[PDB]
RNA sequence: GAUGUCGGCUCGUCGCAUCCUGGGGCUGAAGAAGGUCCCAAGGGUUGGGCUGUUCGCCCAUUAAAGCGGCACGCGAGCUGGGUUCAGAACGUCGUGAGACAGUUCGGUCUCUAUCCGCUACGGGCGCAGGAGAAUUGAGGGGAGUUGCUCCUAGUACGAGAGGACCGGAGUGAACGGACCGCUGGUCUCCCUGCUGUCGUACCAACGGCACAUGCAGGGUAGCUAUGUCCGGAACGGAUAACCGCUGAAAGCAUCUAAGCGGGAAGCCAGCCCCAAGAUGAGUUCUCCCACUGUUUAUCAGGUAAGACUCCCGGAAGACCACCGGGUUAAGAGGCCAGGCGUGCACGCAUAGCAAUGUGUUCAGCGGACUGGUGCUCAUCAGUCGAGGUCUUGACCA
RNA sequence: AUUCCUUGUCGGGUAAGUUCCGACCUGCACGAAAGGCGUAACGAUCUGGGCGCUGUCUCAACGAGGGACUCGGUGAAAUU
RNA sequence: AAGGAACUUUGCAAUCUCACCCCGUAACUUCGGAAGAAGGGGUCCCCACGCUUCGCGUGGGGCGCAGUGAAUAGGCCCAG
């Protein structure tokens, strides 16, 4: 259900209490109503928030018709959030409570292509015993004559990152609302400067 | 070791593959001055021409 | 961060000088005796660990012998150990203090510093003979 | 990946060695032909050695020794156009691609104060 | 990827400074005695590692610096956070007569 | 007219005749620890010593250290220790040349993937107008391991010694994901020290060469694991062995022959990821609108909404793609300020016979960090992009 | 360098030693110029053990340079 | 980083060692050797003093993490 918008900013120590806790310090900026989408309308309940500011010289027609719409002036990023409420529009004020496990989405640093080893753990190869030009590769692929092909899904070099990843369960350290920041205990996946979605917990722990 | 091709490749096949080796013509535009033709952002190449006046002659 | 093939010095009377890993086991210290193994598998023994050695140097004249196998619990790493404050402590040696199957040490005195973390895994005994407890 | 420079395909030292060539060469005459890669990483080092020769006092002009090492050309930056320079807040240069070579296909360009 | 107008460092800074604490101008080569407090079950003792500084390190709530002690014939070098609580007090001893600003090398003496 | 052969390495995936872990009948099952059998293949199944080993014995652990298949899986993937080429030697056989599935030392393992298959990434067209965005989830993938301690409780049980189910709590190991704040690594010219030599006229100060950094000492951002955060579940629905309710055939009895309930780490759902080329091409919000063309020119042109090309960049990246900025402008560089690294510049003065020391100087220098600022380049411009087929039905003026 | 039975048996070293060393003698199938048993020294010989040191390894990182990638120029091959 | 042969058929590979001076040096032996066995120290700049000069000894002072300051440059041992 809860859910809100905002931006990866650092991370860096704090101490509650006696003990150094690592945060993460996230921007949940104010997001506007923008669409409610319900059964009748579209099938399914949610609703479809906007984070980051955009000048009018950047807006699509349709996109301001879109906003204007629900009258809320215009955002570079819409996202929708299954079943949600309240009125008016969305900050991380109340949204969020201290000591709330909550669920980080964002989209992790992305690394290109990557080798076996790096990508999905590979032990590679002898870096001596007469190993020639075979120390970094993935060994075999397959079997014999049975079944005579590469099974479907079967993990090799490729674009690892850019993915989305979603930690859940971190921990609601601190929130100083009207500077729209809540620290967070972990790790968030992106980087700096990036888009992260905060939700509720997806389990009940 | 040593790889080869099993078959020769059909004339249609290595044509199919050729499909993208189209290339792509110069967007060009005509200087606002001395008029032949030019590249955006670069210098026209017959007067010699960039607002005022760069390469030589 | 201690593995098998990884020599430390010893850190009392016992009579072993030098002592080689061997196993690592992630037992504790509980109720009875000792615990039996925290799983099959870890790979790395740091300060407050309890792991099974060989004795490789040894007095002439003491109670330990050389070659004698014999658990033993883990008392200065070189490795590095991250207190919840962000302290860190780190010795210049590796060293280990040879036990009973109660934990409690074989030798008389401990020599050396001992990581407070002693104290966190119960070993009373070993943290009390010990001339600093850092 | 943040990280910052060009390799263009050399050794540190030749690196280095170009930046310098090409950093005296422009000093050397107000606009040299170049290409486009060459240019847009010789602005900010030449930009920079401007930046140091507006000192004036002999610290920048020994500063500006290292990196450029004919007397005539640092004599010429130090004395004749770091004192031009005086009022503006850096930008001292600018780039011009004139376009394609023969030889290897390459859009080649002018860079120049 | 969100594109906002934001001073990263003010906001980092902001946080960071509630957690910020500056001790006396020691530098690396000085001998220093920092007076930790430690907590041993319900009690609160009071120890005291003393020892040349080796290296600062860092900033803001990060910052650090490294201690190096002999004790009991053994090597011991600690590291405190300018702001832990287990950290009471700190105060210059001698002052050194140092050329680097790490130190390092007096790992063997 | 060649289907490379033992073992290891690397990479997996399957069977179940189940090593562990979960459920259950029986027990020569008091408890605890077992034995055996039935259901169960989700996940897990350690490191070493000896040998070329497969195996097997041993060390030390473990919930357990399962058995097999996949050309005794896997040499266009690596090894090349075993074996089976030429050399040499021993033993043995042979009058000999030679010989042995005896031993021994030595002994070349072939840069380019065409198709299928596989991982990644684009281009095309399709989805009855042209566009910008937001999405349902048909369907598919990942994940699925476990110890220990504590409470219950020194309770049930037990003469006692000992010592629970069940339920609840807590902490790890391995593995996975993300991350770089911390602790560290690296950081090829960011800072300093050092030597031989050649140079910049000489001194002083500096540059080259001594690696493709001459050496050393540090070292930001990035990027990293040994570093840190989080995870495996909870609930539910159908089941297996198995346990029962009601209950005839067969007046008794019977879990079944009609029916009904309880029941596993397994099944389906729930978790996380992809997903309408789901050609069955889906839904919602919005924008543009009803243009021009002697059918000698019945399909095109100029266009709108909107994009692309081009430029400058990017935490995106082989290319392509993706994100941002493109003067109504802070997009990058520069410049300014700050941060941070290095650790006290040059010059001058002083002390000193000198080496060198001290002051000026928390100095000097400057890659990636944080912001500000119109100093530089993002100029000018081109290219492309709708006019909405038909059939039936429902509502409407 | 000779042993089939074979990881012979005891000892040594090792946490653990089918290899190595010593001893034993039951020499499948040693033995005296096809030399026998020793031998200081010599060996890019072979075999085992130790010290030191190390990315050989747990377990891989970061960096560099040369390719691989992209653009312009010239443009092969085995195979079919 | 920590560990240090846990790799493997085998330390294969790669590191450690590295020049010159002084100190010192085993079993064993054909008395030549083994032997650079092993191992330890020194090494740069200034100044004065002495000596046979290009140099070195002695004393005291100086600077750095480090003085064959970069390059050339033995890893050793025990036992078959
Ligand atoms: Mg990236
Ligand atoms: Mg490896
Ligand atoms: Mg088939
Ligand atoms: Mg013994
Ligand atoms: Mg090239
Ligand atoms: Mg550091
Ligand atoms: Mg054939
Ligand atoms: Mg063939
Ligand atoms: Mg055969
Ligand atoms: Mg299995
Ligand atoms: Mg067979
Ligand atoms: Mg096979
Ligand atoms: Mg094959
Ligand atoms: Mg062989
Ligand atoms: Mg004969
Ligand atoms: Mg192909
Ligand atoms: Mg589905
Ligand atoms: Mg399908
Ligand atoms: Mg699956
Ligand atoms: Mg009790
Ligand atoms: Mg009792
Ligand atoms: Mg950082
Ligand atoms: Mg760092
Ligand atoms: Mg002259
Ligand atoms: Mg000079
Ligand atoms: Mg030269
Ligand atoms: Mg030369
Ligand atoms: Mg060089
Ligand atoms: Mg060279
Ligand atoms: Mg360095
Ligand atoms: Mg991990
Ligand atoms: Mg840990
Ligand atoms: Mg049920
Ligand atoms: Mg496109
Ligand atoms: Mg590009
Ligand atoms: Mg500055
Ligand atoms: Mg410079
Ligand atoms: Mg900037
Ligand atoms: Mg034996
Ligand atoms: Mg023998
Ligand atoms: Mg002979
Ligand atoms: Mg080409
Ligand atoms: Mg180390
Ligand atoms: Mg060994
Ligand atoms: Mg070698
Ligand atoms: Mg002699
Ligand atoms: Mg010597
Ligand atoms: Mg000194
Ligand atoms: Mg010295
Ligand atoms: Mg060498």
């Amino acid at each position: 259900m809860k859910g809100i918008l905002g931006t990866k900013i650092g991370m860096t120590q704090i101490w509650k209490n006696d003990r150094a806790i690592p945060v993460t310090v996230v921007l949940a900026g104010p997001c506007p109503i923008v669409q409610r989408k319900t059964a009748q309308t579209d099938g399914y309940e949610a609703v479809q928030i906007g984070y980051a500011p955009k000048a009018e010289r950047k807006v699509n027609k349709p996109m301001q018709g879109h906003f204007a719409k629900a009258g809320v002036a215009p955002t570079r990023i819409l996202r929708e959030f299954r079943g949600f409420a309240p009125d008016g529009d969305s900050v991380n004020v109340d949204i969020f409570a201290e000591g709330e496990k909550i669920d980080a989405t964002g989209t992790s640093k992305g690394k290109g292509t990557q080798g076996v080893m790096k990508r999905w753990n590979f032990a590679g190869g002898p870096a001596s015993h007469g190993s020639k030009k075979w120390h970094r590769r993935p060994g075999s692929i397959g079997q014999r004559k049975t079944p005579g092909r590469v099974y479907k899904g079967k993990r090799m070099a490729g674009h690892m990152g850019m993915e989305r990843v979603t930690v859940q369960n971190l921990e609601v350290v601190e929130i100083r609302a009207g500077e729209n920041l809540i620290l967070v205990k972990g790790a968030i996946p992106g980087a700096n400067g990036g888009l992260v979605v905060l939700r509720s917990a997806a389990k009940a722990s | 070791k040593h790889p080869v091709p099993k078959k020769k490749t059909s004339k249609s096949k290595r044509d199919m593959r050729r499909s993208h080796h189209a290339l792509t013509a110069p967007n060009l535009t005509e200087c606002p001055q001395c008029h032949g033709k030019k590249l955006s952002h670069h210098i026209c190449p017959n007067c010699g021409y960039y607002d005022g006046r760069q390469v030589l002659a | 961060m201690i593995m098998p093939q990884s020599r430390l010095d010893v850190a009392d009377n016992s009579g072993a000088r030098e002592i080689m890993c061997i196993r690592v086991l992630n037992s504790g210290i509980g109720g009875k005796g000792l615990t039996t193994g925290g799983g099959g598998n870890k790979r790395y023994a740091h300060v407050g660990d309890i792991i099974v050695a060989s004795v490789k140097d040894a007095a002439p004249r003491g109670a330990v012998k050389a070659g004698d196998v014999v658990k033993a619990v883990v008392v200065r790493t070189s490795h590095a150990i991250k207190r919840a404050d962000g302290s860190t402590i780190r010795f210049d040696r590796n060293a280990a203090v040879i036990i009973n199957n109660q934990g409690e040490p074989r030798g008389t005195r401990v020599f050396g510093p001992v990581a407070r973390e002693l104290r966190d895994r119960r070993f009373m005994k070993i943290v009390s003979l010990a001339p600093e407890v850092l | 990946h943040g990280k910052a420079g060009r390799k263009l395909n050399r050794n540190s030292s030749a690196r280095v060695a170009l930046a310098r060539a090409q950093a005296t060469a422009l000093l050397r005459e107000g606009r040299i032909q170049t290409t486009l890669t060459k240019a847009k990483e010789l602005r900010p080092f030449v930009e920079q050695l401007i930046t140091t020769a507006k000192g004036g006092d002999l610290h920048s002009r020994r500063l500006v020794a290292q990196d450029i090492h004919d007397k005539d050309v640092v004599r010429k930056v130090m004395d004749e156009v770091a004192p031009k320079y005086a009022e503006r807040p850096g930008g001292y240069t600018r780039i011009l691609r004139v376009g394609t070579r023969r030889g290897d296909g390459v859009t080649m360009a002018l860079i120049e104060l | 990827q969100t594109h906002i107008k934001i001073n990263r460092g003010e906001l980092l800074r902001g946080i960071e400074q509630d957690h910020t604490r500056q001790l006396p101008d020691f530098r690396p080569g000085d001998t220093v005695r920092v007076d930790t407090k430690v907590r041993e079950g319900n009690r609160t003792r009071s120890q005291a590692f003393e020892g040349v500084v080796i290296a600062i390190n860092g900033s803001g709530s990060r910052k650090s610096f490294t201690v190096r002690k002999i004790s009991f014939g053994e090597g011991v070098e600690r590291v405190f956070p300018f702001a832990s609580p287990l950290v009471n007090q700190v105060t210059i001893v001698e002052r050194g007569k140092v050329r680097r600003a790490k130190l390092y090398y007096g790992k063997a003496a």
